């Protein structure tokens, strides 16, 4: 019957849960004890960007590592400029509710998120000086969670009806619809070769997809509560997630399991954004106990807490040259640590 | 044109200063106010400025009020120094310190007549004229500071150190023979324009505020009536005694009260005693305006945790 | 020390002798007083108000001050 | 009908058991390799002075 | 001022842009935002049909109606067939929560299971909202509609199928005031918010006056905390 | 997008004339407009400027004070009113636009241009080339040396190259340095050195005939160079 | 209460005199002296026999007998 098929699945679940133990001869803290500690990493608030009047929900650095979009729920999507604090564009949103944003790798488009599950794509480097809506990618039924760009023609919207999509922008349609999640997906991030991308759902599961075919390659279930944030190691062989179980867990992609947990017994509050620094040594994380921790990524210890916000810390991002780490809080200030 | 030994009318002068020496105690009571209205008044200067995100209309009125009370507290060691002894130094010292008291006596009052009209807009007109407070809160506050410099020009202008018999010197405001009969009109018109215009405009706007809060039904109107009934009944404690007595001697000097020497020496004992009731206004002015609310109770305890 | 009232309110104006009294005090109507006030005291401890407007009072204050020049 | 959904789960797990796995030791060694070999060019690990920094003041 | 001739015009733009935010935050903070909860069949689409001035937006439809110089904004959260725990913190800082409960739901059962009656279901939905951690200082307007449908159902079908221990009469005057007092005992927080109930009909027009009477209370109570009195 | 404009005619000296630039096609109020003239024998000289929202207005030396400029944001026009013009002010008058942010393209679109005729400290840009007759195919390089060091303290060298095909209105080629404008082919590529510059054309077709103005942008007054004609 | 038997006196102008205090032949002390406060506030005992010190108080008297 139904269970007689499901008994094959659980026994096959008992196979892949066995095969990971067949390979974990020694874990990450057993192999990297003969290394130096990175020591204390204190960072100073080099700029601060004070333009909105609401809660900052997401940011995304441009790939020239200077410009910076940040989207707040008073219906404004300001493109900052991190060197000298100048608002390049203030883009008035159609819907006031915005749950993410993303900047293009070319630097031409920004894409607001939404609680009304319409990923609207804006166009900056245009004739006639405006910032106007290029296309609105209706087609989800949930809400929208995190929508990074592959290039100027392919955007991967996560959603709130457990469907990470893959749109085209010239035509308005989807191309694939990566289904297979149970809880709604909460954050995704692309690999540095943009051929795979992870997605962290709301059932303690992180699935590694692929952009071409459209099927899940691996499913990592190590967490306890919902995975709230996700980000890649800078070579596409690992990714570290963030949960509401206050643990950042660093998985990998070729040994299929969890390499390390990053937990301290004084923190209880959730995680909202994880982003590896360049070279993958400083795993940053923004908790919602108002802090912004800086973990070592090869030993489990901490480093300098980048406290300084008067509310939650709701998005991070390291620049693509690894210079600065902008955090976007729930008071209206961004703070570009360095 | 004749000879007489009747000499018993008893219309002699009387100049007794007070017993249980007041001039030695008043400088003590002023000292207890000045150091206490320094830590308890610059504290509101901290919590308004330590966050820099509180910029609503009752977040900048409390800035100037805890400033104009603090600048009022700048003159308290030097004004107490003359009450024990008499005036110590030259003209320019009390040309400017009695300017500095008089600019902060009106700004220390007209702000309580502007917080009050702000707290009439923000409660009774919470639907339509609510725009009017935010759009022009700087321009109004400059128009209150600028108004107080206008009425404090007839103290800088007329004042210099004057001397007399039987009293150690202290400085007054006019030159001539009508120098009391023109002081009594330099007194009564701006010491009512800085009292009876704020006492009318408070009690015409805290009335309508208490009209609305008694009609509207939230969870905590039991406490908002306990503050607005206290803001009036402290402002009335601190300037109605000083401006009734200061009214009374103008009736004494002109025609109205019959003048004996112990009657006037009661008045001078009263007016010194109720000037102490004017300076403890500057003590607890941040206590009832700022530190009664859930904002700065949260605002100060936030900073002691991070420091 | 607060409000300088003048040192006299009423006025004795019944005429008597300028020889009869010992000292003299004069204050001008400067920055406190609306009139010039004259305090006149004997060894008997009594002192008097004095209005200079009265006719015989311009005869007493000079005669005693002339009698001041007799010793 | 509902088994037709759940049948897709089992053939999905047929795909999962076929991925080759490096051992965890040699996969962390590649992770240890990329970390130190690019650590000399990450400005958060080695702090740079205000000359070459684009965030000076 | 150590800037080039183009960079000096860059920070003229970044202040002209900064003007058109700060002269817009004082246009969105003046108006009133109203979350509109409640079940999708519970008469939620009727209260939006009282006054309306304003297909792809399947998630949230706003409603920008106005009344007596006060722009309101009802956010009908009905299209979210997702988890409330993730997106409800977008709606903190809302001025009031216009809840809604169909009053005829005392004897009508839930559609998926023949148990957990929709009154007991909406009570568990109300309690999770009314005791949420992002909603403490935000009062709850509470509409009870279908009272044109309710009062004829009680005289012919008893109330106590829903409530096990009522022990009362069966009039619309007595019995509905028990449901109304059944809801307002669900908040663990009692003085940090206040439930402004109302027995709205489906055919009158006073309810938009009532929702004006209930936000003029919470704007005052948002100002008493700001002025320093409360 | 267009900036058509009107005015001029033929004015007697010491008089006045309103110059109207009705800029139709974009969002006006984010474009700090300029005004650049071309005397019928000479090159370009900068004349005026108005910033976004009429906040900042600079001016040249030779029309300082006696030329007034104004914007009309709702009616979407642009006004230059000249008071007591001389004979040295007859020129074609261009109505150009420019938007200034990070990575923008200032001076991008140039208006049609109206004539105007009469009746009888600054940086200087030299262009040592003049009237180089060319053939299509040869990689030709155009020099433009400057006087100040144009490289600022933030990486930019504010040197906007240009082009004017004969008869028609001019257009941008190369903004700040070795960046290309929206819609020029990849043949124009520049290379700078701070005080000496070079505009290189890799291959050139017949449509790249005309003059090539180098224009600095380091501080107002922003001075054009006497451009080099390209011919056959 | 005889006081300042000193002849510390100073010939000044009557534009600085504001109050005077004449003390004639008394029980404590058989002298004759006058006390004056200067417009800055001083104590000065004078000479009833030095003429422009004797007569200046009469000019200040007639400076105040006019009203
Ligand atoms: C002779 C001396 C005593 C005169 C002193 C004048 C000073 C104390 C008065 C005159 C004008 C007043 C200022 C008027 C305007 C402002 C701007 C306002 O945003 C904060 C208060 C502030 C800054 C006031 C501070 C006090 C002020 C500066």
């Amino acid at each position: 019957e139904l269970d007689q098929l499901r008994q094959e699945a659980e026994q096959l679940k008992n196979q892949i849960r066995d095969a990971r133990k067949a390979c974990a001869d020694a874990t990450l803290s057993q192999i990297t004890n003969n290394i130096d500690p990175v020591g204390r990493i204190q960072m100073r608030t080099r700029r601060t960007l004070r333009g909105h009047l609401a809660k900052i929900y997401a940011m995304h650095w441009g790939t020239d590592s200077r410009l910076l979009v940040s989207a707040s729920q008073d219906g404004k999507l300001i493109i900052w400029d991190s060197y000298t604090t100048n608002k390049v564009h203030a883009i008035p949103l159609r819907s006031s509710w915005v749950m993410t944003c993303a900047y293009a790798p070319s630097g031409n488009y920004v894409a607001c998120g939404g609680l009304d599950n319409i990923c609207s794509i804006y166009n900056l480097k245009t004739r006639e000086g405006n910032v106007r809506v290029s296309r609105e990618l209706a087609g989800h039924t949930g809400y929208l969670s995190c929508c990074r760009f592959l290039d100027d023609n392919q955007i991967v919207t996560s959603s709130g009806d457990t469907t990470c999509a893959l749109w085209d922008i010239e035509t308005g349609q989807q191309t694939t619809t990566f289904t297979g999640h149970t809880g709604d997906v909460m954050s995704l991030s692309l690999a540095p070769d943009t051929r795979l991308f992870v997605s962290g759902a709301c059932d303690a599961s992180a699935k590694l997809w692929d952009v071409r075919e459209g099927m899940c390659r691996q499913t990592f279930t190590g967490h306890e509560s919902d995975i709230n944030a996700i980000c890649f190691f800078p070579n596409g062989n690992a990714f570290a997630t963030g949960s509401d179980d206050a643990t950042c867990r660093l998985f990998d992609l070729r040994a299929d399991q969890e390499l390390m947990t990053y937990s301290h017994d004084n923190i209880i509050c959730g995680i909202t954004s994880v982003s590896f620094s360049k070279s993958g040594r400083l795993l940053l994380a923004g908790y919602d106990d108002f802090n912004c921790n800086v973990w070592d990524a090869l030993k489990a210890d901490r480093a300098g807490v980048l406290a300084g916000h008067d509310n939650r810390v709701s998005c991070l991002g390291v620049t693509d040259d690894g210079m600065a780490v902008a955090t976007g809080s729930w008071d209206s200030f961004l703070k570009i640590w360095n | 044109s004749s000879t007489l030994p009747p000499f018993l009318l008893d219309a002699a002068p009387c100049e007794p200063e007070s017993l249980e020496i007041n001039k030695y105690f008043v400088v003590i009571i002023y000292a207890l106010v000045f150091l206490l209205s320094l830590l308890g008044n610059s504290l509101v200067m901290l919590v308004i400025l330590y966050s820099r995100v509180g910029r609503s209309v009752t977040d900048v009125y409390l800035l100037n009020l805890a400033l104009a009370d603090l600048l009022f507290a700048l003159t308290l060691p030097i004004w107490a120094a003359s009450k024990v002894n008499g005036w110590i130094f030259g003209t320019f010292l009390c040309k400017v310190v009695s300017l500095l008291k008089e600019v902060n006596f009106y700004s220390g009052i007209l702000l309580l007549a502007c917080i009050s009209v702000d707290r009439y807009l923000a409660i009774v007109h919470a639907t339509r004229t609510l725009t009017q407070k935010r759009y022009l809160v700087k321009f109004i506050c400059l128009s209150i500071w600028g108004l107080s410099l206008l009425l404090a020009l007839p103290v800088l202008l007329f004042r210099r150190t004057v001397y007399s018999s039987n009293v150690s010197p202290a400085c007054y405001e006019d030159m001539g023979n009508n120098t009391a009969n023109w002081r009594m009109l330099l007194r009564i018109l701006p010491q009512s324009f800085g009292f009876i215009v704020p006492l009318l405009i408070m009690l015409f706007c805290y009335g309508f505020t208490l009209r609305t809060l008694f009609k509207a039904h939230m969870g905590q109107k039991h406490r908002a009536m306990r503050v607005i009934f206290a803001v009036v009944l402290i402002f009335l404690l601190c300037w109605l005694p000083y401006n009734l007595v200061l009214l009374a001697d103008t009736l004494m000097r002109t025609q109205v009260i019959q003048e004996t020497c112990e009657r006037r020496n009661h008045i001078d004992r009263a007016l010194d005693a109720t000037e102490i009731l004017g300076i403890l206004h500057s003590c607890l002015n941040p206590l009832i305006y700022a530190f009664i609310g859930q904002k700065f109770r949260h605002g100060l305890l936030k900073i002691l945790a991070i420091h | 020390a607060k409000e300088l009232r003048c040192q006299c309110i009423k006025t004795y104006s019944k005429p008597f002798h300028p020889k009869f009294i010992k000292e003299l005090r004069v204050i001008e109507s400067g920055p406190h007083c609306a009139n010039t006030e004259i305090i006149v005291k004997l060894s008997d401890g009594r002192e008097l108000c004095l209005d200079p407007k009265e006719n015989w009072v311009q005869r007493v204050v000079e005669k005693f001050l002339k009698r001041a020049e007799n010793s | 009908a509902s088994i037709a959904q759940a049948r897709k789960l089992v053939e999905q797990l047929k795909m999962e058991a076929n991925i080759d796995r490096i051992k965890v030791s040699k996969a962390a060694a590649d992770l240890m390799a990329y970390c130190e070999a690019h650590a000399k060019e990450d400005p958060l690990l080695t702090p740079v002075p205000a000359s070459e920094n684009p965030f000076r003041e | 001022c150590t800037l080039s001739a183009e960079d000096k015009a860059a920070v003229e733009r970044s202040k002209m842009i900064d003007r058109n935010l700060r002269e817009d935050g004082e246009k969105a903070a003046r108006e009133v935002k109203l979350l509109l909860l409640g079940a999708g069949e519970s008469g939620k689409s009727t209260i939006v049909k009282q006054m309306k001035i304003i297909v792809k937006t399947t998630g949230i439809v706003e409603t920008h109606f106005t009344f007596k110089d006060l722009h309101f904004k009802m956010f009908d959260v009905g299209g979210q067939r997702s988890e409330r725990k993730k997106w409800i913190h977008c709606f903190e800082g809302v001025t009031a929560i216009i809840f809604c409960v169909a009053l005829s739901d005392y004897d009508l059962v839930l559609a998926e299971d023949e148990e957990m009656n929709r009154m007991h279901e909406s009570m568990k939905l109300f309690d999770s909202i009314c005791n949420n951690k992002w909603f403490t200082d935000t009062s709850i307007i509470l509409f009870l509609n279908k009272k044109d449908l309710f009062e004829e159902k009680i005289k012919k079908s008893p109330l106590t199928i829903c409530y096990p221990e009522y022990a009362g009469s069966n009039t619309y005057e007595e019995a509905a005031a028990y449901i109304q007092c059944q809801f307002e005992d669900l908040n663990k927080r009692k003085d940090t918010k206040e439930i402004y109930t109302h027995f709205t009909c489906a055919t009158d027009t006073k309810n938009v006056q009532f929702v004006f009477d209930a936000v003029t209370d919470v704007i005052i109570k948002n100002n008493l905390k700001d002025c320093g009195l409360f | 997008v267009q900036l058509v404009e009107s005015g001029g005619g033929l004015v007697q000296p010491g008089g006045s004339r309103k110059l109207s630039c009705s800029a139709s096609g974009f969002a006006f109020s984010s474009f700090g407009m300029h005004w650049v003239r071309q005397a019928p024998e000479k090159g370009l000289e900068w004349v005026a400027y108005i910033s976004s929202g009429s906040g900042t207005i600079y001016y040249a030396d030779t029309v300082k004070g006696r030329f007034t400029i104004s914007r009309d944001d709702p009616k979407n026009t642009l006004f230059l009113q000249m008071t007591s013009l001389r004979s040295e002010d007859t020129a074609m008058y261009y109505c150009v636009r420019s938007i200034y942010y990070y990575g923008s393209s200032p001076f991008d679109f140039w208006g049609q241009g109206t004539t105007l005729t009469v009746s009888s400290s600054d940086i200087v840009m030299t262009q040592a080339t003049s009237s180089v007759p060319v053939t299509p195919g040869e990689s030709v390089s155009i020099s433009c040396r400057s006087s100040k060091s144009l490289l600022h303290s933030n990486g930019n060298t504010y040197l906007y190259w240009f082009l004017q095909r004969p008869g028609q209105s001019p257009q941008l080629l190369i903004y700040r340095m070795s960046n290309l404008a929206s819609g020029v082919p990849d043949r124009f590529s520049g290379s700078g050195s701070g005080t000496a510059f070079t505009l290189t054309i890799s291959r050139l077709e017949a449509e790249d005939v005309g003059v090539y103005y180098c224009m600095q942008h380091l501080e107002y007054p922003l001075t054009f160079g006497a451009g080099t004609k390209l011919e056959l």
